[PDB]
């Protein structure tokens, strides 16, 4: 009847579920009231002499040698053949001490915790003691958003998008939709940034604006494997895109990146899925200078736009962070727990007005031009294959008459190259039909 | 030459840290573009290996249903 | 409210914006940042932050101090 003692050791730490092998082929362990995991240390071990405690009596002795704790863990580790998701639970919230899931806004702790495999925390412990809805700190907070962003009905939309925004980014999912922060110096930027980061504990990151124009597959990157897990991605401090020989942030790249699994070769790691569920933020103090506009492009553009221009204290003791977060989960209550939802802000960045307009004021190719065209051929429109063309003298003239053909001349050059159709070699046309020309104003 | 060399069962390929130089292609090839594909080099060898589709219908919406709906 | 001046100086107000046209902004900048100390640096500054208004309204949106202060 009693075989191996050690198998019958081994069998009965393993039914608690106390350990378990990821498909990234690292073991993790449930330690502290936290899950750990790491491939350098031994992890198993200490596990193991932890959790003789609560083993009978009989067991404990024999569990105190190392030796029998090292065929222990080979037979745990040989025991161990399935695998399981981490991270499945984007509406909880993970500390230093528990979980906070976001709908009942109560936080577990301990076993409860156990069941959510979370292997990230903010970093700092959580306390219902500073969480309290009925406080000076929330109507303290109330001035200081006003001081930085007041609640005009001109900047209506612009601070519930602003609401919308902060909500998201305490989601735990992947996000199709960046923020832009573009404004005024010493507008509070800096300020909301400290808060965020204070709010939101580890799960915020700064890089740098290189990899926005570097090659992503050349090298190591151990940037890549940083915002894995996270929650937040700042890039500030934007070069001038008016500096000559500056390098343009390829829209290649960011549509690359928001894509949810980035392809790429973390160093020391085989990890080809990587999860991207931080929120990406880039601030900056001059507008951006883009070259290709598409539709795919700007539907998941969102700005934010900030006109407006003893605190720093309280924001570095925490005096307000307990209650943005108290704040912020109650925008998520209002917003997100209905619907998860993002929405982007498709009005213009301040090089996307250009293209809209040109949109809108042109129509494609239709078949009423064809009854027409015998008009259509005293204006210099010209049936070549079957095809309504405009001579490239009269579109220069047309363009140049509404729009400064010098101011965007880079940007017609390049909506011409991505867009010739060539009737002759010098005379290259559009799709495009001045509703204008044809039609009363 | 990438054309002609991914249409063999042998594709020579050297992976750093590796020797290895032959890969076995498995896979149908699909690419997607909006404009007509510009050749270096014109040879028998060369569409003797092209194959396309037309995808000749739009889908737009409510606002724009009407320019574009007698579009050839 | 300085609008007004700004014309007479050649800041006009085009698009909603200051446009003072790159001849008088050179003259102001020869007159005052010496030329041949960092020329090839006042170029680089010229072609940084340049603008233009239409076809003959080259424009930088900066505004000298004595400019600044309404005359």
């Amino acid at each position: 009847l009693d075989g191996n003692k050690l198998f019958n050791i081994a069998q009965r730490i393993l039914d608690t579920n106390s350990v378990l092998l990821t498909e990234r082929g690292d073991h993790i362990v449930w330690i502290n009231n936290s899950w750990k995991f790491n491939s350098e240390e031994p992890l198993i071990t200490k596990l193991i002499l932890s959790i003789r405690h609560q083993l009978p009596k009989e067991y404990s002795s024999e569990l105190l040698c190392p030796r029998k704790r090292k065929t222990v863990e080979a037979n745990i580790r040989d025991m161990l053949v399935d695998s399981v998701e981490t991270d499945t639970y984007p509406d909880k919230l993970p500390f230093k001490n528990g979980v906070l899931d976001l709908v009942d806004g109560m936080f577990y702790s301990g076993d409860d915790a156990k069941k959510y495999t979370c292997t990230v925390s903010t970093g700092f412990k959580f306390d219902d003691t500073k969480f309290v809805e009925d406080s000076p700190e929330m109507e303290e907070l109330m001035n200081i958003i006003n001081d930085i962003q007041p609640l005009t009905d001109e900047n209506k939309k612009n601070r519930e998008l602003y609401e919308k925004t902060l909500s998201s980014c305490l989601c735990g999912a992947t996000k199709g939709c960046l923020t832009f922060f573009f404004g005024e110096t010493a507008t509070g930027k800096s300020t909301t940034k400290r808060l965020l980061k204070s709010a939101i504990g580890d799960l915020f990151v700064e890089t740098g604006q290189t990899i926005l124009t570097d090659v992503l597959d050349k090298g190591p990157n151990p940037f890549i494997a940083n915002m894995h897990l996270k929650r937040s991605v700042f890039c500030s401090e934007l070069p001038d895109f008016a500096c000559s020989g500056s390098k343009k942030i390829r829209s290649d790249n960011i549509k690359k990146l928001t894509e949810p699994c980035v392809i790429g070769r973390p160093c020391f790691s085989n990890k080809i899925n990587n999860r991207n569920h931080a929120t990406i933020i880039i601030d900056t103090n001059y507008k951006p200078v883009f070259d290709r506009i598409d539709n795919a492009l700007m539907r998941r553009i969102a700005v934010v736009r900030f006109r407006t221009h003893g605190l720093d204290g309280k924001i570095q003791n925490n005096r307000y962070r307990f209650a943005f977060l108290y704040l912020l989960v109650k925008w998520y209550k209002k917003y997100h727990i209905p619907i998860m939802k993002l929405y982007p802000t498709p009005e213009e960045i301040p090089d996307f007005a250009f293209y809209l307009k040109i949109g809108t004021l042109l129509v494609s190719s239709s078949v009423k031009h064809i009854p027409l065209m015998t008009d259509l051929s005293k204006k210099g429109y010209i049936l070549y294959d079957n095809v309504v063309t405009l001579p490239l003298t009269t579109f220069q003239q047309k363009i140049s008459k509404y729009f400064n053909s010098r101011l965007f001349g880079h940007d017609i050059e390049s909506f011409i190259n991505r867009h010739k159709k060539f009737a002759n070699v010098s005379d290259e046309y559009l799709q495009y039909i001045f509703i204008e020309d044809i039609s009363s104003p | 030459d990438n054309i002609k060399k991914l249409t063999e069962p042998c594709v020579i390929g050297r992976p750093c840290f590796s020797n290895k130089i032959n890969n076995r292609n498995h896979a149908t090839i699909i690419i997607d573009t909006n404009y007509k594909p510009v050749f270096d080099r014109i040879d028998n060898a060369l569409m003797r290996r092209i194959a396309v589709v037309r995808f000749r219908t739009h889908f737009s919406q409510p606002s724009g249903r009407e320019a574009a709906e007698n579009n050839d």
